[PDB]
């Protein structure tokens, strides 16, 4: 602050990284194959089913159910930018189109509604800030009831 | 094709404990020169090295091969690096096997290390080896994946009311195996009661995490007699790769392996099943033939791998453990050194940690010996089974 | 075919902090004053993963969900608590909404009247024929930009409101507007400062020279243009930093309590800045009837005021048929204590450079 | 009667800093690159008593001096280096101009396109009939908000331009416009940060994904709407952070040098942000002829682009009769050294609390 | 031991230029599927991959193997990673050669990539692959090492007054080779005069640095006819490792290679000499036999490698270049694609950049063809020749 | 500063790294073999000449000559923490005991004395600050005349 001597840092992110993933992270866009119609998340260049390069963006279903859930409460494993909210409710969310997303559940107003099979919907939230100072935004989920 | 023998294997003792007074170079040298001594071999007889670690983010040292060749004092002999999560050593072992089997090198040192304490807080760095833009940068860890996998296993195979009993029985057997194993972090510790374990962290199934280096020395069959009376042969290996993204465990059309189960996920690791089937076909064995094994233990991951590996049927590993199946007198003795819970875990070294205990078992030198052991198997994984390795060793 | 509001949406944080939790710590104001005279018993707390963009895109997406497949032609973000001081947060929201890139786009700033100013811009773009439609957002994180121990802390909140302007299926026709402004530094926030600052002591003296002067000037201006008086309006909506403020301004301009009441929402929210007049309007439209007349008069410190007159249409009945009202949305809440609120809103004086989460 | 520009004005700081003075200290870029390829030999230095408001009110007052007794109906201030982050600097300028309080008023922010965005807002307000006229200002102190030792330091400048929109005595008819935007963080300034920051290394890679993409998209959009091509325009005006930028964009979009040259002014000024496209336009209108066609395409990092098409009228000849051109204004200058520039722009790390001027 | 054939080789064109609109995955797929098409091969015929990059510090993606196996659409087929400076692809090629030669895999894709633009300023990251505590953390770069090496070469072999002439003649020949090579970054550029080059940056010997992925497809000899009429065979390879620390170039008792020159340093790369001698012995050739070659060009490094490789005597490479020796009609044509100066450089891809041009030469398909080429050689280095690779290819 | 939200950073150094190298970096300590007396810099565990583990710390000679030298002036290659001093004079220094050290020459008071073969001596200087906030100190060289 008072002494502006540059501090060592191996890695600094270019804006290019997040720029290319705005579809995936703001809009839950994966990929669909034009030849066989198989769907994937996250986005990709080659269809895994048939190895076609004719692949297009696909808007994943933004509603789903909690497939599996696990609290994260261990201070030892608190990542920088995620230390303030404890517990965090980590979940695998099964979307209505069949895909599964690794995320977390937030804004739980009634704890008795937080259970396996509970319906959820996607929301845009602030995530850990980028190493180039830009705010990071991406998906999380809330209970939808 | 010609056969490849392990002539010695060794690691820096108590791998669930840290060595803050050593540098990574010093630590690598310790296990390397110990193994060289065990084999009655000079460092300058080494023709190549295959070595593993997590990556350059821990110590800020990249392009590490030449640095290791210089540290061991083998220049110009090359060091081929491997960067593959907790499977780094397992992968480097497979690389060394290829180096010898090819005829390009006759004597090869395989191994790996991890110096977590060079990083201020390694626990938050590890996530960098995942599908980073969609997990690491959203604060999602490998440990989250294992917690979820365990929850899926218990909820879907009807273990409600016995989760604590299963995890505690597992962790207790690991502690029993570690108690009498001098290289284990829990060597000499008293065995807590099942009830004490149930009321402790992760019902007693949390691993002990520290620092270690390790290596095994591979030699062409025709040379092995110069270095040992009792060589351990590599029957077959498989290494397999699927997406790091945890969601893909439930739906991965990219994974082409015929005859997988209909329903796959975290509790049923498709990549691990495929890996085991490939490995066993190459080795000329089936699960029936396995006399002793090693798996990456942590929470319920040992159960999922017991099933993937073919030791018991889908959903039956919990009951197998409860019925005493992994004890020394059980149907399949498993993690006889104590595993990650009892012996300890150091990511890049873990492959050698498995291989060393199997090596000892197959020569009759284990502290918890399986009488008449002919076949030994290492099942190891990296990420949430994004990497998977299965290595099959025999003694004839 | 007349031009006006087609659909709307709102975004409000779910975390709540009871006023007594703040007063117990600072003992710097009367509990009875804030709860009974000012009319605020609890306020919205911003979570660590929430901000103007997260609330704004929630509100906007809720408005656009009413018009399937809508292609965005213009998007204006009214805020005085912008996440960026250079670059437009509006373009980030546009990207998120994923409904077209070829849009008139900017951030708009005049304190608490930013949202109404954005609305006027959108109306002008449609009425001029420069676009067929336009999306206005009003959003603020007043809590985030109010200091611990500030006299306003106990009732600083946050919120977002989005209004789609068009000429197809209009539920409230935009009849006319009148704006005024001047240099009145009753509140400021100099470039750099995180916290919004007062220019003088709080009370009716400060209110008379800013809030009341500008609100009166705009309201009287618009009514003079339309040849109307307070008796001609079914509803009146003012700035709602506090529940007391609309009632006070109504008494000052000759409106009566039953004209104000249907716009009141902020007793459990606190000051949502740019969002507050738009949220009042939303609260009216949720229950209004075809034919009814609305007068909306906002207030931005600095200072100035935007007055807008609207007429509710027949289409309001269909819009209301399957609609989640704001009243229902505001029932969703999680209580937190003072210490937790300060953690969540990043108001502890922590280390400049963090080594881990906790070192 | 067609609607458009009636009068204009500009405000530029008089202090100047030769590029070599910065390069001698930092040795962080090539003198030949900046002077010959980028085309900037010296840059404007902000004095301690100058800022966005001082420049803005100078430009605005110069535009209104062309229309004696004009009563202001709307005033929009486009800037990304705003003296206030809450409250509208526009209301301060309005107060200073002393020509009416009953005006639509706000600050507008989208980086270097803030001024063109304000202009579009003013056009919409007049074309809609919501006002009879409207005053747009574009102004930035890029120098003040560029860090010592930054690669862009040697060519960071400052400036203001004001354009009055109306329907009486119009000198350039506003024919049509097209805007686009997206999330492209090529430059940012997070809330709090004084200094504008790059999102990646400088060069043609960064230029291709922001500057060129958005400029091309808006230009092609507008030309497609009007069924025109580059050959149809007498003048083209782009963002002029650097003299090289308009020539580069012209080569990229199929315009030729003679169409660009009359808009070039920045060789002795540097980057004036929001002012730069408007100053290019002013430089054209100072010498243009009745009938001529102008295409203006700005660029805001963040990112987005505003394209506007204009036609010059017969009234330009009378306007030009007694007019001080921008070319003449830019002859007024005072040279300062690096140390003095840093003092004047408040870029020494001095004590947070001052006891006297010098203790 | 059985022979291994290259059936196709390809890279993303203009590797001295950046591809900011692509992700690294997209870029890898481009070259992989191009090579697959050239070979008339389906992706699912690939049995394993060996792939290289600089490390996890650029894109913050570690444990990359599984991520690549998923991107290419080959799961469960494994990807073995290589992290070895500018030799990453050269090393991965050698790994693939071992994989096929061992009999464990029959068809293997070898390659590498680099996506420098994912890092804000890659130039300051690269130093992390050195002896970091004693160079990187003191602000000492690889580029400093090359500047110093060049200065030592010229000062000690009597080139004072002709330094500019040597570097400019070299850079001009690279530009001449690049002009008519469509995959080169300087394709179609006019050839500047020798005088213009002397007065430009680094006297015209500065490389063009961008982004690229590349790969070659290796197949067991008995299968090669299914995929090509004109297979290129791997005769022999060597990979060698010495300390990264630049000081050790002058005094390295750790380097055990008999018959090295008496006086070694930066201008005389002992590691590179050792590497070439080992490689040639394995390949059954001498320097006399080499018809065409590739070297890592940058400043005077091309000269030092020409000497290490055995093409000309100590201190004579400058005069060799001045006398036209590396031109197409010269005694030894070198970097016939344009090299790093003309074609371009992308660290992890460079090994394949060399191998592709040699592959083309040995089939008569090069744009600057060496008539009757039988033997082609890639000399590549990593760090300041801490890594060194020599790969020998033939056509019969 | 005003908003204390933790920013993402892959790598943060432990104090252990530099703690173990104070001999090498403050005192120019390499290693000497107890069996054959060969010397090395930097410090090491195995003698490279004879492969003995009997290796001890060795104080390298702190005087030497410039073997080879090269200016670093290119802004493109300026590392963080080293951007303020331009040019930097990079050098390979041959110490009086025969070892060679990669370093830089500073405090050149008479430019005509800066040449190949010029005598130099070690000095302790501040280097790029550590990622854990500790100041980094290590060697550089000056002309000794
Ligand atoms: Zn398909
Ligand atoms: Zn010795």
């Amino acid at each position: 602050s008072m002494y502006p001597e540059q501090i060592h840092r191996m890695t600094t992110a270019s804006m290019l990284r997040e720029w290319r993933e705005h579809g995936g992270k703001y809009r839950l866009e994966g990929s669909q194959c034009e030849e066989c119609n198989e769907i994937f998340f996250p986005r990709r260049t080659v269809c895994g089913a048939c190895n076609s390069l004719s692949v297009k963006p696909y808007r994943c279903a933004r509603s789903g159910k909690i497939e599996v859930m696990a609290p994260a409460e261990n201070p030892i494993l608190a990542a920088m930018g995620y230390g303030e909210t404890v517990p965090r409710i980590m979940a695998m969310v099964r979307l209505d189109d069949g895909l599964v997303i690794a995320s977390e559940i937030v804004d739980v107003c009634d704890q008795q509604q937080l259970k396996v099979g509970a319906p959820v919907r996607m929301v845009i939230r602030k995530h850990v800030r980028e190493s180039n100072l830009a705010w990071q935004y991406a998906y999380k989920f809330v209970l939808d009831i | 094709a010609r056969r490849v023998a392990i002539v010695s294997a060794a690691y820096t003792p108590k791998p669930g404990s840290s060595r803050v007074r050593q540098t990574f170079k010093e630590m690598i040298v310790e296990s390397a020169y110990k193994a060289l001594k065990d084999a009655k071999m000079h460092p300058r007889e080494i023709q190549a090295v295959a070595y593993g670690y997590h990556g350059e983010g821990i110590s800020e040292y990249g392009g590490l091969g030449p640095t290791i060749s210089d540290a061991l004092g083998i220049s110009p002999a090359p060091t081929f690096m491997s960067t593959a999560n907790c499977t780094s050593s397992s992968v480097s072992f497979q690389m060394g096997h290829q180096m010898v089997a090819s005829g390009e090198y006759d004597i090869v040192l395989c191994g790996g290390f991890e110096k977590m304490t060079d990083h201020f807080n390694y626990a938050e760095y590890i996530g960098s080896s995942t599908e980073c833009e969609y997990d690491y940068f959203l604060g999602i860890s490998h440990t989250d994946a294992f917690a979820l996998a365990t929850a899926e296993y218990f909820q879907k195979f009807g273990y409600a009311g016995r989760e604590a009993d299963v995890l505690a029985t597992f962790g207790r057997q690991m502690r029993i195996y570690a108690q009498n194993t001098p290289t284990a972090t829990r060597y000499g510790q008293p065995i807590p009661s099942l009830e004490v374990l149930k009321n402790s962290e992760a019902c007693g199934s949390m691993l002990a995490w520290g620092e270690a280096s390790g290596c095994a020395i591979l030699v062409a069959e025709h040379l092995a007699h110069k270095y040992t009376d009792k060589p351990v042969f590599v029957r077959g290996c498989a290494y397999t790769g699927v997406s790091h993204y945890f969601g893909t465990r439930f739906h991965n059309p990219t994974l082409h392996h015929p005859g997988l189960p209909k329903d796959v996920g975290m509790a049923v690791s498709a990549n691990s099943i495929a890996c085991a089937e490939i490995a066993y076909k190459k080795a000329g064995i089936t699960a029936k033939d396995i006399d002793v094994a090693q798996v990456y233990d942590l929470l319920g991951a040992g159960l999922i791998q017991m099933e993937s590996m073919g030791i018991c049927g889908k959903g039956q590993a919990g009951d197998f453990v409860l019925e005493g199946g992994i004890a020394l007198d059980g149907q399949l003795p498993l993690n006889t050194d104590g595993g990650n819970i009892g012996r300890g875990h150091a990511s890049g070294c873990d492959g050698i940690l498995h291989i060393t205990e199997l090596f000892r078992q197959l020569r009759g030198e284990s502290d918890n010996q399986v009488k008449g052991a002919r076949i030994g198997v290492s099942q190891n994984l990296g990420g949430y089974a994004a990497h998977n390795s299965v290595i099959v060793l025999s003694n004839d | 075919k007349k031009i006006g509001i087609v659909s709307y949406g709102a975004g409000i944080p779910v975390c709540r902090l009871k006023v007594q939790e703040v007063i117990n710590v600072w003992k710097n104001t009367d509990l009875k004053l804030v709860e009974e005279n000012l009319g605020v018993t609890e306020r919205a707390v911003l979570q660590p993963d929430e901000d103007v963009i997260t609330l704004g895109v929630l509100a906007a997406q809720r408005a656009l969900d009413k018009v399937p497949g809508h292609q965005i032609e213009a998007l204006y973000l009214g805020t005085c608590t912008n996440p960026y001081d250079s670059r437009a947060s509006a373009s980030i929201i546009l990207e998120m909404l994923g409904s077209g890139y070829d849009a008139y786009c900017a951030d708009v700033q005049f304190a608490g009247k930013s949202g109404t100013s954005a609305l006027q811009i959108c109306q002008a773009l449609v009425a001029s024929g420069m676009t067929g439609s336009a999306l206005a957002i009003g959003a603020d994180t007043i809590n985030r930009n109010t200091a611990p121990g500030d006299l306003t802390e106990s009732y600083a909140g946050a919120g977002a409101a989005a209004l789609l302007i068009g000429s197809q299926d209009v539920i409230a026709e935009f009849d006319a507007s009148f704006s005024c402004a001047a240099d009145v530094a009753d509140n400021i926030r100099p470039q750099g400062d995180r916290y919004i600052r007062s220019g003088m002591g709080l009370g009716s003296d400060k209110n008379s020279i800013g809030l009341e002067d500008q609100t009166r000037r705009a309201a009287e201006g618009l009514m003079a243009k339309l040849h109307t008086s307070p008796a001609d309006y079914d509803y009146v909506v003012f700035q709602q930093n506090l529940v007391s403020t609309p009632y006070s301004l109504a008494k000052h301009l000759g409106f009566n309590p039953k004209q104000v009441e249907p716009g009141i929402y902020a007793g459990n929210v606190g000051d949502a800045g740019s969002a507050s007049p738009l949220l009042g309007l939303i609260n009216v439209l949720d229950q209004a009837r075809p034919g009814q007349k609305i007068l909306l008069v906002s207030y931005g410190f600095g200072a100035g005021s935007d007055a807008i007159a609207l007429t509710v249409t027949d289409a309001i009945e269909q819009y209301q048929k399957h609609n989640k009202p704001l009243r229902e949305l505001l029932e969703s809440k999680i209580y937190v204590d003072y210490g937790t609120s300060i953690k969540y809103e990043f108001k502890y004086l922590r280390a400049d450079y963090a080594l881990t989460a906790y070192l």
